[PDB]
């Protein structure tokens, strides 16, 4: 789980 | 004045306002470019249109024929959405199911065909599903905001000029939160061409400060900190990378509302915070810094930006 | 261009846009005055400032001394709030505890001192508590949007002129949803002075059509249908009262988003619906009607305006 | 109870 929870 | 042919002619030309009491201690001067005043509250209303429009012009897409596809649980979804709606394009958006309800209600309201992905796979899972859908779709067309040149090109054509002409050409620094990088790269390049002395300051999360040698990680400043260097970003144009924490940004965003009457998104608190720090550096006395406020704070009522006031609001009972 | 001294100088001067596919069948032409583009998404950003400003000028109030008080679970709360924040005035707002959470999170974010009242007493209970508070407060000052002349006076000074100059003086009709009446009365009066032939059409709920002999009742078109004739309203200026149902308005509001890329509040669907009906009357072929879109639809995500898309959004699961 | 639950 590589944090890829960005909001763009 | 005249009447807009349609909502798309309402994009851009956002106002500039001075930060007054939040900028206490500054010898420099800070003006905020309110992108929160875009037709749909954010700066993405710009690239939403640009990316569509550029494809149409290049003959790559036709309304009612082409199917726009893009993975995004952010403002780009809305930007594209309202623009696809006005222009008559079917839009498909992918995003982790995690993304709160309110963020879907809005895309749906525009006739967006929403596809939620494994919340555990984050945007990586959303991106997959998107390409999977692209493969399946005959007239499918993925925009790719991090790759698409129409992203920064629009900021170079509008955002940048607008700032230049709005500041009287007196701008000394341009503070921009970096998400895709299209804004800082597009607008930045233009301002630089007008005055080579214009310094560009990029803003990233202290928790995911990759442009500063940092390792990518999770932060709460929605809109920035992608955890990787986007293709559209032109790091050579950046004069300095300022880092801000989620807490700083949140506090600033909150001060902007209480002291300035500016209800901004957390990423705006980020740029505001950075811009102010810079404005407080003695050597910058007299300098005009223009910081971009990417979005309006009302779209983030559920987020951590309002946890305090929110709990307070739910805990309050009525007085007789 | 120049830089705003503060957020208050950002009020007004909202854009005009043509309604294209929702106006199908019209021989007349409909342009929407997007008040949803106000600093805080609604038309009340105008009177919020005006009422404050007019008191200051009349020396009736002083920042940090006077305590602004007003009963309102509507956009007036926000309008006053952000303006009080920027100007440094303590603001107290009263409203039935009923009013959803989100509507408080926002006032609180601006430093508003919220006082909820018996949800069963509606605005009547809110109004009481407000005067009760006024009695108790030494430097208390209640604005009274339905009584305050600064309400319509601002529309006569800004809104009206803006429309006149934006339509090229070619406006034939002005469609306005009536809440306090300040808009239709202020702007209306001005337009009438420019051209006596300019017809003013007021819009009220078919469920509470009191200006048409109707008895007051409950409706869902937030922003209008006060169930009584406000003091600031000048019924003599109204050329015709158009009635619209909650359902009509909601459907229109939904069409405005899907077909026009305009995410408007339900009251905007009301004016839009009325304006279009008028524009479809054969005798009005060639006429320009300007309908006011009071607020942006994102502030009403919890309301019935999105019940459909909302249930759909919650019912959707993720795709693997 | 006279409906006075308006949002203005
Ligand atoms: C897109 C976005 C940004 C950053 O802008 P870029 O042009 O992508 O660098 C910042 N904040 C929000 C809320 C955004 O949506
Ligand atoms: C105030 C308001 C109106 C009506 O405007 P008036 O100037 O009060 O007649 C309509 N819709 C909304 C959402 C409002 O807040």
């Amino acid at each position: 789980t590589e944090w890829s929870d960005y909001v763009i | 004045s005249r009447i807009a042919k349609d909502v798309t002619e309402l994009i851009g030309n956002t106002p500039l306002v001075y930060l007054n009491n939040v900028a206490e201690g500054c010898v420099g001067r800070v003006a905020a470019k309110l992108e929160m005043m875009e037709p749909c509250s954010s700066v993405k209303d710009r690239i939403g249109f640009s990316m569509i429009s550029d494809a149409e012009k290049k003959g790559l897409i036709k309304p009612g024929e082409s199917v726009l596809i893009e993975p995004t649980s952010g403002n780009t979804g809305v930007g594209l959405a309202f623009t696809a709606a006005a222009k008559g394009y079917k839009l498909i958006i992918t995003m982790p199911a995690s993304m709160s309800t309110e963020r879907r209600i809005i895309l749906l309201a525009f006739g967006v065909e929403l596809v939620l992905t494994d919340p555990a796979k984050g945007m990586k899972g959303a991106i997959a599903k998107a390409e999977e859908i692209l493969a399946k779709t005959p007239n499918g067309y993925m925009l790719q905001q991090f790759e698409n040149p129409a992203n920064p090109k629009i900021h170079y054509e509008t955002t940048g000029p607008e700032i230049w002409k709005g500041t009287g050409g007196k701008i000394d620094g341009f503070v921009s939160g970096i998400g895709t990088g299209g804004t800082i790269t597009g607008a930045g390049k233009y301002l630089k061409e007008q005055n080579a002395n214009v310094k560009l300051y990029g803003v990233e999360p202290v928790e995911s400060a990759i442009l500063s040698g940092g390792k990518p990680g999770p932060h709460k400043i929605q809109g920035i900190g992608a955890g990787f260097i986007p293709s559209v970003l032109n790091v050579d144009l950046i004069d300095e990378v300022v880092q801000v924490s989620s807490d700083e940004s949140i506090d600033m965003a909150r001060q902007l509302a209480l002291k300035e009457g500016l209800l901004v998104g957390i990423s705006s608190g980020a740029a505001a915070a950075a811009a102010i720090k810079l404005a407080q550096r003695p050597e910058n006395a007299g300098k005009l810094f223009v910081a971009i406020f990417p979005s309006f704070g009302e779209r983030y009522l559920s987020t951590v930006l309002f946890d305090a006031t929110r709990k307070e609001a739910e805990a309050m009972t009525f007085e007789a």
